[PDB]
Formats: structure tokens, sequence, C-alpha cells
């Protein structure tokens, strides 16, 4: 059981990015997935959470981020738009039910 | 300081058994923990000794079969016995030590009976 | 004045966004910690002014994975060492970290450690650890008195103030001098306040003294009896009899404790004893972690039938994702319909998708919380996808905090009288990442869910 994040990298201010989290060995259909960000020198911060319907977003990223999942591909997406210089952080993939953390990906704006 | 063993019993040859001995009345820990056994008619001989750091010793006649472990939080000794032989019948006494004011104080249990047959 | 610690050794916080809030709720205005002090995963600019009143820790102190530059524990006096980190250490400072990370320990009041050692490894910014005489802080009768100090650094530390008699310091300030109470004693007294024979302390005083009597010392070696250090609490068989509670003698046992005929306040009855409700004393179904299911961590189909037709469980109930995938079925959960009291905690991290609520616990009334999940929580609900709670008969939460997070479809969270359920000024409801209340006293929809 492991989670792998990919799709990060570099982008300019006001750009866009798409993240991907893949799960192998777990029943991805019956799990709750959450996105997190870790700015340097600070604590992990919640971003969004989705289980089966309309996801719940944080007040900081509401209206700019969209979170979707594909059960057939066992993948979880995170679409980023209108990026800001305060959005630079290491983004983590979390399995809420199984308590499985991803390794994280670096995003710099 | 009082020591109580709760491990003895009767086992068929080739079976397994586990002995435990917890202590009460101490707020400082113990120096080292040991297990002794007494076959009928003979004196008390060391079976296994464990240091406070975790160094483990054992008798030449039980090597590869007897394992000793301790838990400092509960002040407990353990002795896992595997492939018990008929000559393993003895009276097993747990032993504890404490270094106080430059001297070592010994504490003995009441003993437990293990018969292999 | 007395609070309960936690047991989450080196583990990531259950809720990253509420970790500091839970720490503040647990340790606000507390002098004696009945457990382990675990300060972990603290950000760079974390405010920790709520820990300034802590004076004694019963278990061990664990400071790990912290980006704080200073941890303000300057009134802590003694660590009992009842519990040990990795079974060897009473104090542990590991992997902490202006680049960030703690720079000084600042434990100028700590004087006595009854049992255990010190572990200080991998602190790049920490200074003044090799200059502290750790033999002085260990009790003269301490058996596991070992030290393992890693002095690898990424910066150069200034020398401490010249006001110190030697070079032993807890920091750069002049008032961070280390006080010696063991190696400077006259004669054989274990503790003293000076080099004279008359400066030795009473035999029942642990961390030092202000006078030669047994009523004017900083800590009690065994028990505190209304300001008197005594080896044993007064016996009950007696108008002056007192109960044993931690390291002090009390008139009556606390709210959520069991009074034994021996004269001590415990959280579980001993062998061949039965709990009697009058307060409760020690004059049956066993849950997870109680003498038959100690190693079991979930309620599966192989042990669900043990709770059939039961009204009180002596243990906890955990519902892991592995419980439902033989996988557990929704029809098998009805065995808890008659349950009314849980001695431990209630953990639900998974639930069938066909159940819109927790109605299988309709008749549950008390969650005692004598055993807490991670040492801090007695009711946890995460990643469930339930529409409402439905715990209609719940009235009391004996101890611990309530954590309900990441339930994207959960409403009616704030329609519950949570303050009426708590019986301590240390319990609170931590909730995040639920369904927004804009789109959302009762437990659910309908007239039958009223409180």
């Amino acid at each position: 059981v492991q989670l792998v994040e990919s799709g990060g990298g570099l982008v300019q201010a006001g750009g866009s990015l798409r993240l991907s989290c893949v799960a192998s060995g777990i029943p991805f259909s019956t799990r709750t997935m959450a996105w997190y960000r870790q700015p340097p020198g600070n604590e992990r911060d919640w971003v969004a959470t989705i289980r089966s319907g309309a996801p719940v977003y944080a007040d900081s990223v509401k209206g700019r981020f969209t979170v979707s999942r594909d059960n057939a591909k066992n993948t979880l997406y995170l679409q980023m738009n209108s990026l800001e210089p305060e959005d630079t952080a290491t983004y983590y993939c979390w399995d809420v039910n199984g308590d499985i953390w991803g390794q994280g990906t670096l995003v710099t704006v | 300081v009082q020591l109580v063993e709760s491990g003895g019993g009767v086992v068929q040859p080739g079976g397994s058994l586990r002995l435990s001995c917890a202590a009460s009345g101490s707020i400082f820990g113990f120096n080292d923990m040991a297990w002794y056994r007494q076959a009928p008619g003979k004196q008390r001989e060391l079976v296994a000794l464990i240091s406070r750091v975790g160094v483990t010793s054992s008798a030449d006649s039980v090597k590869g079969r007897f394992t000793i472990s301790r838990v400092n939080a509960k002040d407990t000794v353990y002795l896992q016995m595997n492939s018990l032989r008929p000559e393993d019948t003895a009276l097993y006494y747990c032993y504890m030590d404490q270094r106080l004011d430059g001297s070592t104080l010994a504490y003995w249990g009441q003993g437990t009976l293990v018969t292999v047959s | 004045q007395v609070c309960t610690g936690t047991d989450m050794k080196l583990r990531l916080p259950a809720s990253p966004e509420t970790h500091l809030d839970m720490l503040r709720h647990l340790y606000q205005g507390c002098q004696v910690v009945q457990g382990n002090l675990e300060l972990t995963y603290l950000p760079t600019n974390a405010s920790l002014s709520f820990l300034q009143d802590i004076q004694e820790v019963q278990g061990y102190v664990l400071i790990a994975h912290n980006q704080v530059r200073q941890v303000p524990l300057q009134r802590l006096r003694i660590v009992r060492g009842t519990q040990l980190f990795e079974d060897n250490y009473a104090l542990a400072v590991l992997d902490n970290g202006s680049p960030g990370g703690l720079r000084e320990l600042q434990l100028r009041s700590l004087t006595e450690i009854l049992k255990g050692g010190v572990l200080i490894q991998r602190n790049p910014q920490l200074c003044y650890q090799d200059t502290i005489l750790w033999k002085d802080i260990f009790h003269k009768n301490n058996q596991l008195a070992l030290t393992l100090i890693d002095t690898n650094r990424s910066r150069a530390c200034h020398p401490c103030s010249p006001m110190c008699k030697g070079s032993r310091c807890w920091g750069e300030s002049s008032e961070d001098c280390q006080s010696l109470t063991r190696t400077v004693c006259a004669g054989g007294c274990a503790r003293c306040k000076g080099p004279l024979p008359t400066d030795c302390c009473h035999e029942q005083c642990a961390a030092g003294c202000t006078g030669p009597k047994h009523s004017d010392c900083l800590a009690c070696l065994h028990f505190n009896h209304s300001g008197i250090c005594e080896l044993h609490c007064p016996a009950l068989v007696n108008p002056e009899g007192r109960y044993t509670f931690g390291a002090s003698c009390v008139t009556a046992c606390p709210y959520n404790y069991l009074s034994t005929d021996v004269g001590s306040c415990t959280l579980v009855c001993p062998l061949h004893n039965q709990e009697v409700t009058a307060t409760q004393r020690c004059e049956v179904c066993y849950g997870l972690g109680m003498e038959h299911l100690r190693e079991v961590r979930a309620v599966t189909s192989a042990n669900i039938q043990e709770f059939a037709g039961c009204k009180k469980i002596f243990g906890s109930l955990a519902f892991l994702p592995e419980s439902f995938d033989a996988p557990l079925q929704p029809e098998q959960l009805q065995v808890f319909e008659t349950l009314e009291e849980i001695t431990g905690y209630l953990y639900i991290s998974a639930w069938p998708d066909s159940l819109p609520d927790l109605s299988v616990f309709q008749n549950l009334q008390v969650i005692r919380g004598r055993i807490l999940h991670n040492g801090a929580y007695s009711l946890t609900l995460q990643g469930l996808g339930i529409s409402w709670l439905g715990l209609r008969s719940l009235r009391e939460l004996g101890s611990g905090l309530a954590l309900i997070h990441h339930n994207t479809h959960l409403c009616f969270v704030h329609t519950v009288p949570w303050d009426q359920l708590f019986r301590n000024p240390h319990q609170a409801l931590l909730h995040t990442a639920n369904r927004p209340e804009d789109e959302c006293h009762c437990w659910g929809p309908g007239p039958t869910q009223c409180v």
C-alpha cells in the first residue's frame, strides 16, 4: 500500500497546474482522500477533501482549486488555477480512512 | 520489593512454555534480572541473565531454546521456553538486583514448578 | 491543576490543523501531568504560553520533530519516569529542526529524574547539552541512569554568562545557570540546598528543599499529604484515611476513577473484583485491549459475536477500514443495539455506505473514556460519509476530547449540546473539513432525534 504524487514542478505567478495521486493495493473506491500543503517552516495545512460527491474546500483555496477523482484509474486529481506566490508548498496525498500519507510533491510559484 | 512468578505448569516433551515475574514496591527500576532453576536434589543454577542495557546471557544447556527479555516500564522478566526436554523439570526462581549505596541487594521469588512429561 | 498526558510516540498528529489547539486544551492551567508530556510537530511561530504552569510529569517528556525555537518549560521540577520512551529514557529530544528548530532546552528548574535516562539526538540548532551535569539530575538510587547525547551542530554557540560558578548552563542568559543539589551534598544525604551538613533535605523530599523539615521541599518523593511529604498515605482502616491518587493523598477519588478497598484511585478493577455503583468502587463483556483482545485492533467478523446481547463493554470499540473488507456486514452491526456504556473509547474510521447514520449506537448513553485513543480522544469519526450522527441517548463523555473531521456529508454537528456532555474543563469538540454549515438541540432530522 503506497501513494505517489506527481505533476508538480515550476510555474509563474497567475499560472495553472494539475496534480495527480495514484493508489496501489487499496480499495480506492471506498476511501476518503484529502489534499494537504506544507509551506516551509510551517505545519501541514488542509486543502480539500472528497469522498463521493461535492468536495469540501478550504476558505483560502475556495473558488480557485477543483478536486476530482477517477475510481477506475485509482487516481485523484488536483487542478490549480490562478496561482499565487503564497501557494508554494509541498503538496501531500492523504488516505483518511486507512491513515496513509503520500511522499509529497514540490510546487513553486 | 516483592517478586511473584506466574508461569509454571505441566507440559508434554517438545512443548512450549512462558514464564513471567513482575515486581512491586520500586520507583527506581532494577539493575539486572535473571532466572534460576533447581532440579531435584541440586543447588540453584543460573538459566539466563539480562542487563539493564539489554545484554543477554544464557546457560550452555539451554542455548538456542531459552530466551529472556525484560520490560523496564513494568519491571517484569520473561522466559520463553521452546522444545522442552525431560531434564528441564526444576523449580524456576526469578531474580532481581538493585545497586544501592555501593552495594547490591538481591530479591528472590517464591518459585514456580515446571514438569516435563 | 492535574491533567492527563498523551501516548502518540513519534506519530503524526491525527488532525494536523487542530494539534496545537488540542495541546492548549489539554495543558492549559495544569501543574501536574498524569502521563507523558509529548510536544511534537510544533511550527516555527507556535505560541506555547499554556505550558508555563507545568511542574511535574509522571511519565516521560518527548520533544520531537519541532520547528519551535524555544519550548517554555522553566517551572518543571521533576520527572517521575513511570513510563519510559523506548523503555529506556525519561527525556527524549529527537529530530528537532533563522533556519528553524529549537536552540536551547531552558530547563533551569528540572532537578530530579526518578527513573529513566536522557536521549538527545539530531538537533542541528540545539546548544548547551554537553555542559549539563546529568549525573546531578538523576536520583542517587536511579537504576536506569544512562545518557545518550548527540552534540552534532550546524552553528556556533556563544558561551553562557560568567555568573555561573562553572560552565554548566541551560541557555545564554544569566538566569539559566544550573543548580546542583546532589554532587555538592555534605555526607550521605541524597538532596541538599547547600554544602553544609545542616543543608540536607528530608528523606521524603525528591527534587530539593527550602528547609530541613518535610513540609518545605520542592517535591514529594512518594506522596504529598496536604503539604506533608509522607511515604504512605494514611490508611482507611479511619476518619483521617485518604485515598492514593498519583503522588498525593486525597479525601475522595476523582470523578472518573474507581476507589479500591486498598485505598487507591484506579481506572480498572483488579482481579477477582467487581465494579459497584453507589461514585463507583471495586468491591462480563470485554472490549478491545482488555485481557482477551489486548492485541486486537478492530471489530471484525471473527469477534463481533462476543458483544451480542451486552449492555456494558469493558474496553474500547475500533472500526478500521479492514473491518469491512470475511468482511463485516451492515446486518451484523445490530448486536450493539443494546449497548449502553463503553469503558474505553469509540473509534470509527470506516462505516458501510448504506448506513446514513450511527443508529446502531442508538441506546449508547455513556462513553467513560478511561482508555483514550492516542491518549487524548474518546470519540473519533473521520472519513465516514454519514449524513447525521444519530447518537440519541448519549449524555456523558467522561474523559478525553471529541474529534470529528473529514466527513464531507455530515450535518447536525453543531446542533448537539457538546458542553453538556463534558465533565471536565479540558474536553472540547475539534471539527474540521466537514460539510459547510451554510449548506447544511437534536441529533438528526425528524422529531425523534430531539435531545
